RNA sequence: UUUAGAAGGAUUGCCGUCAGGAAAUUAGGUGCGCUUAGCAGUGUACCGCCGGAGGCGG
């Protein structure tokens, strides 16, 4: 393949993201919810295992 | 100890370039005046009657070379890479390569077609809040490399120190003034159509892609096998290739794949020119993996 | 003085005989070997020395003349009888005997041995095959007559080969029980007719077709066979039918 | 030198009438897509010109 295709162009599609010419800083906003740990057990087919975990 | 390259190996860039934006200007009142330059609907772009100067503004970010590996699936190869890099920073502090990169800025190679047929070209380089003394641009050949210019040395020292690791970042901002004359064509970069020449617009005005400028700065390879015959710098590539004239200048044992699987898999001490080329490929970046 | 292989490719035969007193289906192998011998005898009267010493039978499609009922069984069809010589030849309706007819597309691999085996031999076979029959059927068209060298120049199809080992190693108490048991175990085998066995001695009787030859009264003998593809085959020699003659037995075998 | 050699299956036709599928429900827990790049190739060829069709100038 190197003999027959070492010089052959390669168009490719892509996407990019840059800032403007008048700005120099990035701002990121997000949020977190915190919940209790004992009230986070969704399914258990044996009650004794649940009591042991608790 | 080591038998092959890992199944996932990648390097990031250490020379990040912003996109360029075009302006119109007059020469004698250049530092008090600036106007936009737009593309006139093929598509073509030509300077106004009242102006005779193109202005190019772009910037470069310089990052360290050790902290530029994104993935490696084998810790031993990572330790080998870091040992070879510290052996390079023992001998030469990334200084010859950096001098060549500042030389490509000074030569004004980034003006691809816009360099022929100009009468005054000036380039000023800004780092931090200090503006360094300007450049003449038409006193530097496109086939040599000056090594005795003081301002080039002062920029190249900081670029070399930032790649070494003694500094964590450097931001370089460059402005260029090209006097072509009134009503002349400016020739900006052309987009990819997956008919007609469709040009590239950035923030309403015209400009060049960052890839085209980065191709200009990487023409620093003068260590290829057949250098004495054709004596012209080639841009840095793996299977070393020049789209200018149709010839693979590195098909075989001087390519990057063998030269890196002859330094880390078989711990042989290579010549300094091949080490220069391998480090230049690592300041370029790419995916270097191996099936199985 | 030379040996080669000639292929007769994709021949259409219409209305070939399909009844051998216990079998309705594929015609007997002696008809195909007699077609090969008749082609040999017609080529040697045009002063072209050749000898066919082996034939391979390849199958591509078939159609039995009749229909299939709702229960999955075949019902055969026969043409309306015409005038038949005898004591009731001047009557309007004649008798209906036992008959069956089949339609085939097949290909033949011939092993020829002569002084010259070029493509002029192929042209002579092309000129001599429009005056012959296969079983009792007519040839409508053929595709191409050509020389072959290896197993990869053969078109796709399914060949017929002898499976006498699967009949001698089965059940017991008589040969017909072995036949029925061997047909119940592996379902991809067929009964075929493979020649003749004597029922008298050799001599001269009155009423022969040629009154200058030897004569014997015979009975047909039957064996087992199977189908193998043309891309799973080992050698050319393992699919070629040949003649063999003992004292009292007239057979067709794959050595 | 082929279980050889031979063959007209034909004509005609009214499938019809009626009808309740119906009731109940818990899909749920977890998670890094991602390292590289010059839209080039030359980006396309204009007016004529005699001739009458066929051939050079800028």
């Amino acid at each position: 393949k190197l003999e027959k295709e070492i010089m052959d162009p390669n168009p490719q599609k892509s996407q990019s993201c840059t800032l403007s010419t008048e700005c120099d800083t990035l701002r990121i906003d997000f949020g977190i919810k915190v919940l209790p740990v004992k009230e986070s057990m969704y399914s258990c087919s044996d009650y004794n295992y649940r009591t042991a975990i608790y | 100890t080591l038998k092959s390259r890992p199944e996932n190996l990648s390097f990031a860039r250490c020379l990040n370039t912003t996109e360029a934006k075009f302006w119109q200007t007059d020469f004698l009142k250049r530092h008090t005046f600036k106007l936009p330059l737009l593309i006139t609907d093929s598509q073509s772009c030509t300077l106004s009657t009242e102006c005779d100067t193109l202005r190019i503004d772009f910037g470069i970010k310089v990052l360290p070379v050790k902290e530029s590996m994104y993935s490696c699936s084998d810790y031993n190869y990572r330790t080998a890479i870091y040992q070879k890099i510290d052996e390079y920073i023992a001998e030469d502090g990334f200084l010859t390569l950096a001098k060549r990169y500042v030389n490509n800025i000074a030569n004004a190679r980034f003006l691809w077609r816009n360099r022929k047929g100009a009468e005054i070209i000036e380039t000023i380089v800004t780092i931090e809040d200090k503006e360094y003394p300007s450049f003449n641009s038409k006193s530097f050949n496109l086939d040599t490399f000056v090594e005795d210019n003081a301002t080039i040395n002062e920029i190249a020292q900081q670029i070399a120190d930032t790649f070494a690791g003694k500094r964590e970042y450097l931001n370089i901002y460059v402005t260029c003034f090209v006097k072509i004359g009134c009503a002349m064509e400016v020739y900006p970069s052309q987009e990819m159509t997956f008919k007609g020449k469709k040009l590239f617009k950035f923030e309403g005005s015209a400009g060049m892609h960052s890839q085209k400028i980065n191709n200009a700065l990487r023409t620093i390879d003068t260590w290829y096998p057949d250098y004495t015959t054709y004596e012209f710098p080639i841009p840095v590539e793996n299977y070393g290739a020049a789209r200018s004239i149709g010839i693979p200048f590195r098909p075989d044992t001087k390519s990057f794949y063998k030269l890196i699987d002859r330094m880390i898999l078989k711990n042989e001490d290579l010549p300094i020119e091949d080490k220069h080329y391998v480090m230049a490929i690592l300041i370029r970046g790419g995916m270097f993996s191996k099936k199985q | 003085m030379m040996k080669g292989y000639i292929l007769l490719e994709k021949v259409n035969i219409e209305n070939a005989n399909a009844f051998n007193n216990i079998i309705v289906g594929i015609p007997a192998i002696t008809s195909f070997l007699g077609f090969a011998r008749a082609l040999e005898r017609k080529l040697n009267a045009k002063e072209i020395a050749i000898r066919i010493n082996g034939v391979g039978l390849e199958f591509h499609e078939y159609e039995l003349k009749g229909y299939k009922n709702k229960r999955g069984q075949y019902v055969t069809s026969c043409p309306l009888p015409g005038s038949i010589p005898g004591q009731n030849e001047k009557k309007l309706d004649a008798h209906i005997m036992n008959q069956a007819y089949i339609d085939l597309n097949m290909s033949f691999l011939l092993e020829v041995e002569g002084p010259h085996v070029d493509m002029s031999t192929c042209k002579s076979i092309k000129s001599t095959m429009e005056t012959l029959r296969i079983a009792g059927g007519i040839i409508r068209n053929y595709k191409k007559i050509r020389l072959i060298d290896t197993l990869a120049d053969i078109p796709y199809g399914y060949f017929l080969t002898l499976r006498q080992d699967n009949l001698n190693d089965a059940a017991g108490d008589d040969m017909l029980d072995k036949m029925i048991h061997a047909l119940q175990q592996e379902d991809t085998l067929v009964p075929i007719a493979v020649g003749f066995k004597a029922l008298s001695e050799v001599g001269h009787v009155e009423g022969q077709r040629d009154p200058e030859k030897d004569h014997c009264f015979v009975e047909s003998i039957f064996s087992l066979g199977g189908f193998e593809c043309s891309k799973i085959l080992e050698d050319i020699n393992s699919c070629l039918w040949r003649y063999k003659t003992e004292e009292g037995l007239y057979l067709c075998t794959i050595i």
